[PDB]
């Protein structure tokens, strides 16, 4: 099933994602960070309900 | 050997027993971490020996 792990070691951990239905998530028009010039995000931005 | 001195180094990977301690990293809050250990396991909390 989908889980998240992270290395603990010799062996891992895991966590039970929780499903989105696709009609909940929106990517955004663009990633630009006009706070910081020069600094790009390397994955586009989402915005999302539970 | 039985009877040879004790030697300092770090425990490694599969059992593996490594003579140059090197692999330092920053401290981080609610360390924990299994490492293999002949048949089982060694249990750490807070970089500190379990059990």
């Amino acid at each position: 099933r989908r889980v998240s792990a992270r290395m603990l070691g010799d062996v891992m951990a895991v966590s039970t994602c929780v499903p989105v239905a696709a009609d909940n998530v929106i990517v955004q028009n663009s990633m630009r960070i006009s706070s910081r010039p020069g600094a790009c995000y390397s994955r586009p931005l989402v915005s999302f309900r539970y | 050997e039985d009877q040879g001195p004790l030697v300092e180094g770090q425990l490694g990977e599969n059992n593996e027993l490594r003579l140059t301690r090197d692999a330092i990293e920053p401290c981080t809050v609610g360390h924990r971490r299994y490492f293999t250990f002949g048949g089982g396991y060694v249990y750490f909390e807070e970089y500190a020996y379990s059990h």
